[PDB]
């Protein structure tokens, strides 16, 4: 997250990491035994990390648990990022506390000018590189369809919105991917791609997570 | 250019 602030120890209880002997993306615990990522997050060997802030040290309520199941959208495509959603089973059960719970789904898709706020231990610079030991926090609006269109010509689809910063200066980046937006206590997007980070007239994409409700429910109810 | 925000980052079209 570039031109973030610290969250605060455990106040993004959904937030996960995901970890293959080094932390490489989000993710977002939707009930005990599944997380919401990105597709392009997909890998063997999945360890989910849940309960954490430092995720540099480990203090003894986190809870490590590997990944069962990853489970991209069936109409995933790595060139495009259309359908840039995952679901992982956990192998276990996650044991739900004041550190690690739930978001909720969305009913409606949220609207341009919506606040959200997006998370992840992803670099926090636009250029060169530092990665945070601790979770950060980006407070950012949901911009029209027209503004994320002129940033991203050809590239848009209803399966996707901008949020972020015309400006520049603020934005999701490398190592957030697959982490929570979340506005009104909903998760509506995932962390997905963009051009560069906090670019002028560059804001964030994200997946639309209001467009796959019906697919996670039938997809947790399946697996 | 385009990248998804993963590490390390993958392409997108652009
Ligand atoms: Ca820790």
């Amino acid at each position: 997250i570039v031109g973030g602030y610290t969250c605060g120890a455990n106040t993004v209880p959904y937030q996960v990491s995901l970890n293959s002997g080094y932390h490489f993306c989000g993710g977002s615990l939707i009930n005990s035994q599944w997380v919401v990522s990105a597709a392009h997050c997909y890998k063997s060997g999945i360890q989910v990390r849940l309960g954490e802030d430092n995720i540099n040290v480990v203090e003894g309520n986190e809870q490590f648990i590997s990944a069962s199941k990853s489970i991209v959208h069936p109409s995933y495509n790595s060139n495009t990022l259309n359908n840039d959603i995952m679901l992982i089973k956990l192998k276990s059960a996650a044991s739900l506390n004041s550190r690690v719970a739930s978001i909720s789904l969305p009913t409606s898709c949220a609207s341009a000018g919506t606040q959200c706020l997006i998370s992840g231990w992803g670099n926090t610079k636009s250029s060169g590189t530092s990665y945070p030991d601790v979770l950060k926090c980006l407070k950012a609006p949901i911009l029209s369809d027209s503004s994320c269109k002129s940033a991203y010509p050809g590239q848009i689809t209803s399966n996707m919105f901008c949020a972020g910063y015309l400006e520049g200066g603020k934005d999701s980046c490398q190592g957030d991917s697959g982490g929570p937006v979340v506005c009104s206590g909903k998760l509506q997007g995932i962390v997905s791609w963009g051009s560069g980070c906090a670019q002028k007239n560059k804001p964030g994409v994200y997946t639309k997570v209001c467009n796959y409700v019906s697919w996670i429910k039938q997809t947790i109810a399946s697996n | 250019g385009c990248w998804t925000k993963s590490i390390p980052p993958k392409p997108c079209f652009g």
